């Protein structure tokens, strides 16, 4: 699919477990784990709407009481071509 | 009534069905830090998706 | 108000959070006619002859004043041709 | 509004417990135009050229304000052809 | 067809009224009626998640008061495999 | 006909009374009586929508005062052809 | 005759009670008994109107105290055809 | 309710200060057919299958009651044509 | 994997989603899941030690606000040869 | 030996946790496990009176707090010839 | 092409809503997203006059309670040529 | 040993002080360390879930009163697939 | 089969009612017998830190009060290949 979920943690911690959470919640790919500096890292999955809509409620859920916490949980459910460039196509 | 010998013990009767646990204890109902546009709605009957996360 | 006929279950997963958790029908007045969506109040089988309301009539048939919609099934007919 | 001639009347068992008692006709601009239904807000046989009114003002014109009704006839031409 | 909804309700003319309503509201295939035990009756349908998220939350709403009413409303957009054995096949 | 009425009790009896003046009262066919279990018993019947919204009026006012009283009382216009197959298609 | 009787209690010695008491009191045939669960028992006894009524009182009156106690005590003196299908014929 | 498709952006520099900063889009039933302007409260991208609501329920979907807007887009359909 | 953690709740969705969390957390093997009567559902877990308490504390915490609730979570490092008899050797 | 030791669970996780404790503490065997119905959960084992008397011990004080907890925990050192039509022979 | 919208955010996750807001508000080139340092985030667009101020506009509401927030919104009609070396030409 | 086991640190100190901890404490596997930027510095240890767990407790403990502290402490024991793509592979 | 579990005792009854419980709570081999001197008995055994864990509470529980006490109950998830060299791996 084209939709786009996101979730921004203080931590690399808390990200992993919404990443692990996302990603056996529902049928989404994750696509990217980015550090954005000043300690914010940014998990993104990218799959249908629906599966992104229970993917990153499950993710939000799981890393709100780890580490440092949750920053922000987004859906974007169509991407703009124009985002596309951006976003990470597989993580590194 | 009189016809029949009868004998009523006071028994320690407590029910265990569905009606009887609709006020159990129910622990802090979830709720979501979404964002975006994901029908978000918290005024209808509680949606819990994988992990008890509302939705 | 006018007769339409359901013809098949209309999902938006990112709808506005404002539409709460009422279904949504595809409801078109004749077989090749435009299709519109109405919002479900009284629960329609798909091919059912179902009247729908209009205008600030649908957002109080869609169980609040301050429902964001423009077509609300509030009927289904009995007998419709 | 718009002129209309009755042309049957109109039974929903299931309807929407907001729409009252009020009978329920179904009026097309002509004998072939495509058949709406209204609220019969004073009696009207079949075949009567009537005056019908939509958008709110239909809502109060049968009821009350939260009357979910968008078209309600509100009167009988005397002499329409 | 692989994303689980389940409705709880005490009693069945609720679960019946929560079937209907989940089956209305999307295109989900009612795979299940479990009499638990109890008072309990639960219904299960299957569907992409999407149409499955949409039908479980329309039915809530409708059984919400109905009868004595409603225990739970869950949606598992990826449910494991191992969970599928216990999970019903039709809803007979 | 395919219109359905339901009637939930706590008891048989009750049941039994609502089954009785649902049948009387309206053109309705008693399609099954259900033990959910618990003590709930529901009756349903199979009509056109007129005749079970009179059904289900007469029987929901007959039962309220017998035995442990009425559960719910419930007119679904119309069925979704999902539904059909957790409904019994005769009486047990 | 065709008018019916049912006396409903919870728990099985009270139902027993009551059907030796109907069975004894009046010109009644006990037709069935019924396990609706969750505790209840119900009794269901055919006769002559005047003769259930009698027996269903006694009935009562017998099983009032005993054990847990008696729900409900009922006569339907015409019973709709439809209704007969739900009603066992005879003891099983 | 309509079922639009989103073409073109729409852009007016000259707007009323009420519509805020809302982003405007082109829809119409399909391609060829009549072009109307939506206020978009979703992130609806050119090619999208969208549900827009109209009239005063319109108002409330974008921003508050008392914006002007006779057609919001409410939703993006998951699976259309 | 000869350890056992068992989950028990009032109804059947808290037991499905205890089963779900329960069988992603950790590498454990849902052997059946019991209708114990009265609305109590077990979901049981095969596994290794460590496993399996991992398992179980994940599927306490999911289905701790699912449904009516949590009634019981327990772990059996060993079970007694006998004990096996009473226990489900697969899932149904 | 025929003594019969039974202890009775509300629910089935303290029974299968009372039932390791007995079979671990004394050479008894597990002859049944009874879902009485309303969430009771009977284990029964037979063996020689002072194992039994050991088993049960230690089966009440293994789930006295396990979960719901223990309704009872008897011991009959020998049951009358009658009383074996009823109970259970083997475990299933 | 030859005006400057920019929309400073504290993490990704607003960074990526206000991009996508404003490539689907307006016809502006997302020319690049940079990681300032310390968390912050700079989307940058380039367009007509008209169409920048509309993206800006939109971005900035969309973004503003999305994460940590908005830091500022920014347009330049009128981009000075010394100006455009410190710019993205093309995203990365 | 799959199982995942991630201690975050404010400073590297404490993160070198938790590594040490960690793997002496236990049978875990030191598989890489990631400054995460802020001053967030993350390291993950693989085995076995229980060894995981008591390895992570002990790493948090001693790490604690180092530096600037200890931001978070998590276990996973089953990492999904696609999360394995993110986490270090080895330490370099 | 790494973690170690130690039970301390003054006397050998207490040490061997520690013995009985450690394995029976969960899988540890029992590796050592030791007779300190001046009346101190050492149960050591071996097994995955899980069940070691849940090893040494039964023991520590079940020697408590037998006899003159229980005087230490340690575990070691991993122990210096050093040590090893001190450990019991056949009781004699």
């Amino acid at each position: 699919g084209i939709a786009l979920g996101m979730i921004e943690t203080r931590g690399l911690v808390p990200a992993i477990e919404a990443a692990d959470a996302m990603t056996k919640a529902a049928e989404v790919r994750l696509v990217g784990r980015q550090f954005v500096g000043g300690g914010y890292v940014t998990v993104l999955v990218r799959g249908e709407t629906g599966a992104v809509n229970a993917a990153v409620r499950a993710g939000a859920d799981a890393c709100e009481r780890v580490g440092d916490g949750l920053v922000a949980a987004h859906i974007i459910a169509r991407v703009h071509s124009e985002v596309e460039n951006i976003l990470p196509k597989a993580p590194q | 009534s009189g016809r029949n010998p009868s004998m009523r013990g006071n028994a320690r009767v407590v029910e265990t069905s569905a009606f009887a646990n609709r006020n159990v204890p129910k622990p802090e109902k979830p709720g979501s830090k979404i964002t975006g546009s994901s029908g978000n709605d918290t005024q209808g009957s509680l949606i819990t998706y994988s992990g008890g996360a509302r939705g | 108000m006018k007769i339409m006929q359901v013809e098949k279950t209309l999902v938006s997963t990112n709808r506005i959070a404002d539409m709460g958790h009422k279904p949504l029908l595809v409801v078109w007045e004749k077989p090749g006619a435009p299709r519109q969506v109405a919002v479900d109040a009284i629960g329609c089988i798909p091919g059912d002859w179902v009247l729908c309301v209009g205008s600030s009539a649908a957002r109080e048939a869609a169980g609040s004043k301050s429902y964001p919609s423009d077509l609300t099934i509030i009927g289904i007919i009995d007998q419709w041709n």
